[PDB]
């Protein structure tokens, strides 16, 4: 899941410089500026709460896949959390094969639960 | 010690978004110095309108002040000040003069300044 | 590991190559060792003998009239300045220099020496 | 008019499909104040690009080393 | 010098290099958008031009005025400036031939008469003393046929009128991304003019010379916007330019900084050392 | 009065940095611009000529009220020494009022004053 | 001793005047290195057209080094030089290529080597 994380990050660390000086730039830096943020914002966290190892695969291939592009900034944290209590009351067979065999799971089955709970989410 | 796990989640959140609010007025001195208050977006022109009044409100009057000018002084609690400075941000009081908001002390007597002040 | 190597060249009389991993441990050792003892500091704080020191060590690595020794050696240039004493030094027994390059390891080339940076005598 | 027994040109410095010379009167005046805003927008931000270069331009003259 | 003073001017000059790299891409990207806003124009001047060529080149026609070469009395100017700077030579190339024209073949000042687009050429002009007439400034970066109109036909209009026989143009011709050049051309009374390779004969409706009254003035007027259009792809290529030369210049001048750097921060070492160790020997 | 003298010279300090190279400005900060610049001329002194209090407060108070505003800068100094040889034999009452009381006489008579002078001033 | 009671008047002048034209050329070094000569002023570029020739008129040639190069030398009096630079000053000598102010010793030759380039 995470080769592409780091290539994000250095394009959004090498072009966030010049995002303030103009708006004319060509249609390729728009993603890598939509795109680092959202990294960001997602990167943050909280004191004293671990997260478990399959939810932070989930939620980072969630960003990689992206399935985010659409949803606006300020609710990013918003949509982690009522995910990860999405994945508790559903995703419990995922997260049994992933603790059981430390592999991805069937990528039909987890893109069917990931647009369920797109669905079940509303924009604020 | 400012942190959620000690002074509360309301104080935390009031505390950031002063904070933000100054650190965004600030970053306008050089721009509103050189072109002049015109040329600004609907956004920054109320940034500025009420970072004034935050600025302004953070004042207040010392008990051993009052030897130079007649005023007693006031002693303000942590619940009143972050209630005061919550509706300042909501903006019940965006159409109060400027002035009302220096040395006062608690939210309530800035009505009563306003109202001896002729608004 | 240098009077391991020279048996085979003085006595059988064949080519002998010899790898050292870094340089550099052994002039901040030699360092350490002197400021222990207790001798008034350098330049830049290094031993007073660097120079002999490291010509003592380097000057055993010839070719023989029935035998030849060759070192690869690997530096380490502190803080990337080039006019810091132990590089300065160590400079001047070199007689060639091979580059690595990343940019060539990830579009496939190997050995990915870089052919352009690299100089020889 | 521009005929030819082969093609027909017209060269027309104005050109409206909605056949009527009042909505194209209402168009040109509603384009007006379109084209100085976008005047005025283009100025300034070329002014803020300089004033923030000279703010940055300054500092090295105020470290005289 | 001092190690924290160094560090600052490397970080000052960084921040500018930064600055300069952002100018530059915002000018490409709009020279981009220009290239192709100029491009959009041919049909129309194509078309003009041929129909023109056909018909004033036939049966004589020299009998109407914007034809033939009267005695010159008065002469007028036009100029095409920018608006904004940081683009080099871009406007003193042009202001300084103009001046040395006008000086070397008029030493009058009611013989001529300045029309002038741009506040640097506004300025320039007005800071001489000289005689402006007409002027407009504050233009779009892509502006449109909408805007030069009336300039336009109140300069052709005031040539109609006998205020003056002649006038020429100046402007910087788009030749490359890296080369541009000070162009004059003269636009009437259009005494030189040339034919199409295939001519036809018209019919005239109502009246061949009632047509060329009102052909001209549109030739004249489509003339004027191609030359503003190239003026403009001239400008954004120069600032462009300009912009990659100063972050170059940034660039050459950080190494040279760190190498005093790097003497100093060994100066400092070697100093503190040597004052321990005879700090320490005294007892 | 050092008070306004000190915000006028801190004001043109710190507007003089934009004007190096680049665009214009605007007149509103070309009359601080120019006030600054007369502030600096005035504050020029010789060698071993001390001046007394009582004409260093009247020289700085029609600096401070816009007297000076007509007055060509070049024409500064000789107009500052015209006005001491002028105080030497006329207003001396003024003179007297502020050795005595330490403080400044009515605005009326120093205004009439500057008037007079002003009018007997030559400009060249 | 570069007091007026000692040298004079106009020499007093006339030096302060050098230094305060070779002092503000100084100054624009940072800005001309990078930026070019371009973004400057009118009054600026002047003052570099000045003060290039004044640096380049303040060298001289000396009589020793006639061994090394065959040019005889000259000796330069105190009002010769004055007059030299004031004049340079008043902006007379402004038409003038930068290069025949070097190694000319009085004023009168530098018109001379001028013409003797082409000028």
């Amino acid at each position: 899941v995470a080769g592409t994380l780091r290539l994000d990050l250095a394009a959004y660390r090498e072009l966030e410089a010049f995002a303030q000086f103009g708006s004319d730039l060509d249609k390729a830096t728009q993603a890598k500026l939509a795109r680092g943020a959202r990294t960001v914002e997602v990167l943050k966290q909280d004191l004293h709460q671990p997260i478990p190892v399959e939810k932070q695969v989930l939620i980072i291939y969630a960003l990689t896949r992206g399935f985010l592009d659409d949803i606006p900034v300020e609710d990013v944290r918003r949509f982690e959390k009522e995910f990860y209590l999405f994945l508790d009351q559903n995703g419990q067979h995922l997260l049994e094969h992933i603790r059981t065999t430390k592999d991805l799971p069937n990528e039909d089955d987890l893109n069917k639960a990931i647009e369920a709970f797109k669905k079940t989410f509303v924009v604020s | 010690a400012l942190a959620p796990e000690i002074v509360g989640e309301e104080h935390y959140q009031v505390a950031r978004k002063v904070q933000q609010t100054l650190q965004r007025y600030k970053e306008l001195q050089d721009i509103i110095a050189i072109l002049g208050m015109d040329e600004l977006s609907d956004e920054d022109k109320l940034v500025v309108h009420r970072a004034r009044r935050i600025q302004f409100f953070l004042s207040q009057n010392f008990h051993v002040a009052e030897q130079f000018t007649g005023q007693p002084g006031s002693y303000v609690p942590v619940k009143e000040t972050v209630r005061g400075f919550k509706e300042i941000l909501e903006g019940k009081y965006d159409h109060l003069p400027e002035d009302a908001f220096r040395l006062v002390g608690r939210i309530e007597e800035v009505v009563e300044k306003a109202k001896a002040m002729g608004v | 590991g240098l009077t391991m190597a020279e048996y085979f060249r003085d006595e059988q009389g064949q080519d002998v190559l010899l790898f050292i991993d870094n340089i550099f441990r052994f002039t901040q050792a030699g360092s350490e060792v002197s400021a222990l003892l207790g001798r008034m500091p350098s330049a830049v704080g290094y031993q007073p003998t660097l120079a002999t020191e490291m010509g003592q060590l380097q000057e055993r690595i010839t070719s023989t009239a029935k035998g030849s020794i060759t070192s690869i050696q690997a530096i380490y240039v502190p803080a990337d300045d080039y006019t810091d004493p132990a590089p300065a030094t160590t400079f001047s027994h070199l007689d060639a220099t091979t580059n690595l390059e990343r940019k060539l390891a990830e579009m496939g080339i190997y050995p990915a020496v870089d052919p352009l940076a690299s100089t020889s005598r | 008019l521009e005929v030819r027994p082969d093609k027909v040109t017209i060269l027309a410095q104005a050109a409206e499909r909605a056949e009527d010379i009042d909505v194209l009167r209402a168009k040109a005046a509603k384009e007006r104040a379109e084209r100085r805003l976008q005047s005025q927008q283009d100025d300034i931000d070329f002014k803020r690009a300089e004033l923030a270069l000279k703010r940055a331009m300054n500092r090295l003259s105020v470290a005289e080393m | 010098a001092s190690l924290r003073d160094i560090k600052t001017r490397i970080n000052a000059t960084k921040k500018t290099s930064q600055i300069t790299k952002a100018m530059e891409m915002v000018s490409t990207s709009k020279l981009n958008r220009a290239e192709q806003n100029a491009k959009s124009f041919v049909p129309y001047m194509e078309k003009i031009q041929e129909v023109v060529a056909n018909v004033a080149l036939g049966a004589g026609g020299a009998s109407h005025p914007m034809l033939v070469s009267r005695p010159v009395k008065k002469t007028g100017y036009l100029v095409i400036t920018s608006d904004r700077g940081l683009a080099g030579a871009y406007n003193s190339n042009v202001l300084r031939l103009v001046y040395q024209t006008i000086q070397k073949r008029h030493a009058s000042p009611d013989e001529y008469a300045i029309i002038v687009i741009g506040r640097v050429g506004l300025s320039f002009f007005r800071k001489r003393n000289m005689p402006v007439i007409l002027d407009i400034t504050r233009l779009p970066d892509q502006p449109s046929f909408a805007d030069i109109k009336e300039i336009a036909r109140k300069t052709v209009g005031l040539f109609a009128d006998g205020t003056f026989d002649e006038l020429y143009m100046y402007y910087n011709h788009y030749v490359s991304a890296i080369q541009q050049e000070v162009t004059e051309r003269k636009l009437l009374p259009l005494t030189d003019l040339a034919e199409n390779k295939q001519r036809t004969v018209y019919e005239f409706e109502p009246s061949q010379e009632e047509i060329l009254d009102v052909l001209l003035p549109q030739y004249a007027e489509s003339l004027i916007y191609g030359a503003l259009l190239d003026a403009k792809a001239s400008e954004h290529a120069a600032r462009m330019t300009a912009m990659k030369n100063a972050t170059d210049n940034a660039n050459e001048l950080i190494r040279t900084l760190t190498l005093s750097y790097n003497r100093a921060r060994q100066a400092a070492i070697t100093q503190e050392i040597t004052e321990i160790v005879a700090g320490a020997n005294a007892l």
